[PDB]
């Protein structure tokens, strides 16, 4: 069986222009495991960014989060993007301020 | 009755590296922490977070590093037998662990699945694995083949577990009453025609354990969709969507319940 992944992207204290934070990227519920994932700044590939252990739930599916530090400004654009055998072609995410 | 404190191992193996994962890894868990971390491509496991700075007796990681190297050992031959069977390519999880009993004996958990689905159980008071599928045969015959195998199974569940877990009861009491509230924010944004979507976010809190409830005019209106994920830190994020009328935001407030609260918190826009 096969299970396409859940993407959802947030920052982990309340966002402010010009204070440094740390971006979130958290893909979930999928099946096989073999994942590619990374984070963006204005369509461009960010460097050395970190990643959690891959575990699973009760149900069997994976989870994994993706995470680097960073800081906000109104003109900026960030996103995830990731490659997965269920998906026809690279799925590109845009950070939502207000999760 | 009483919250039950569980302790309990995720275990993994896959035949496709094509994407850089390891052949065999696990993270184990007291509750909804994560206090444990090991890999094939590093050998040992390790503890995580806070569990960096509990007192233990001296052989503990040494011990937890072993028992774990065996079960590795068992699942990856399971895959290499699968792939000379049957044509594909397979992914193997494993749920093991246990709950104490009133005088402090073991109930234990011990669960298995093949490319998704459950496939096989075992019993550690008869030693026995079961199921009722062609690879069931193919895995609980291979996993026969050495009686002291069965026999380590027995113990690591109805002897160690219920060892290690009130042990961390006593050693780590601190971390295991961790009770920390969430901190908030409620904000407005546009949505679809004529429409404005209202989003409660919870910022860093512990255990995950949350309820989310939307006021109108001080009165309950619903829960909205929601969704929570871990927060980079071991504690946790959370959020609920509701969608209202143009203009009729400020009518609206978020309340959420927690552990960590003396009482509901009320919040605004
Ligand atoms: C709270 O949560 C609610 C439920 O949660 C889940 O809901 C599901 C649906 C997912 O969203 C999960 O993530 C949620 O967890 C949530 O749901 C409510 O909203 C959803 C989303 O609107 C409702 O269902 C959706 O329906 C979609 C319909 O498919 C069309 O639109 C998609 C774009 O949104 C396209 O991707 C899709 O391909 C399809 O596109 C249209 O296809 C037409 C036919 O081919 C085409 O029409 C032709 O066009 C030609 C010209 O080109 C001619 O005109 C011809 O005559 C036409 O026939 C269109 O051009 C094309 N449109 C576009 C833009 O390309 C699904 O695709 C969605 O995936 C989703 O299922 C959902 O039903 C609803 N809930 C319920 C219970 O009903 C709710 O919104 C949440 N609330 C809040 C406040 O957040
Ligand atoms: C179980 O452990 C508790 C806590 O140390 C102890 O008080 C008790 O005597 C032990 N055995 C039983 C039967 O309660």
């Amino acid at each position: 069986i096969q299970k396409t992944p859940q993407i959802q992207v947030y920052s982990r204290h309340p966002p402010e222009n010009g204070k440094p934070n740390f971006l979130n990227c958290y893909v979930s519920q999928f099946h096989p495991p073999q994942i590619e994932i990374e984070l963006l700044k204005n369509g461009k590939k960010i460097p050395n960014i970190e990643m959690s252990d891959l575990s699973f739930s009760k149900d069997w599916s994976f989870y994994i989060l993706a995470h680097t530090e960073f800081t906000p400004t109104e003109t900026d654009v960030y996103a995830c993007r990731v490659k997965h055998v269920t998906l026809k072609e690279p799925k590109t995410v845009t950070w939502d301020r207000d999760m | 009755a009483e919250p039950r404190l569980p302790l309990m191992y995720h275990l993994a193996a896959v035949s496709d590296l094509s994407t850089g994962l390891p052949s065999f890894w696990a993270t184990g868990w007291l509750g909804a922490q994560q206090y444990l971390t090991y890999n094939n491509l590093r050998q040992e496991a390790d503890p995580c977070g806070a569990w960096i700075w509990e007192n233990q007796v001296s052989w503990y990681w040494e011990k937890e590093t072993t028992d774990l190297k065996s079960k590795e050992q068992l699942f990856l031959e399971a895959i290499r037998t699968l792939e000379n069977q049957i044509n594909g390519t397979f992914t193997l999880q494993g749920l093991l662990g246990c709950e104490l009993a009133p005088d402090n004996s073991s109930l234990p958990t011990a669960v298995f699945a093949l490319n998704g689905e459950e496939f096989m159980r075992f019993n550690p008071r008869t030693g026995n694995w079961s199921g009722e599928w062609p690879e069931t045969d193919i895995v609980g015959n291979l996993w026969m083949k050495q009686p002291e195998a069965a026999r380590k199974e027995s113990e690591f569940l109805l002897t160690s577990c219920p060892e290690r877990l009130l042990g961390h009861l006593e050693r780590g009491r601190q971390n295991l009453e961790w009770k920390e509230p969430p901190s908030m924010r409620l904000k407005a944004r546009p949505g679809n025609s004529g429409s404005s979507v209202l989003t409660c976010a919870a910022f860093s809190f512990y255990p995950p354990e949350l309820k989310f409830r939307f006021l109108r005019n001080g009165l309950a209106s619903g829960s909205g969709n929601c969704s929570t994920g871990p927060n980079g830190d071991g504690s946790f994020h959370a959020w609920s969507l509701l969608e209202v009328k143009r203009g009729d935001e400020h009518h609206y407030q978020c309340q959420v319940e927690h552990e960590g609260l003396a009482q509901p918190l009320t919040v605004d826009l």
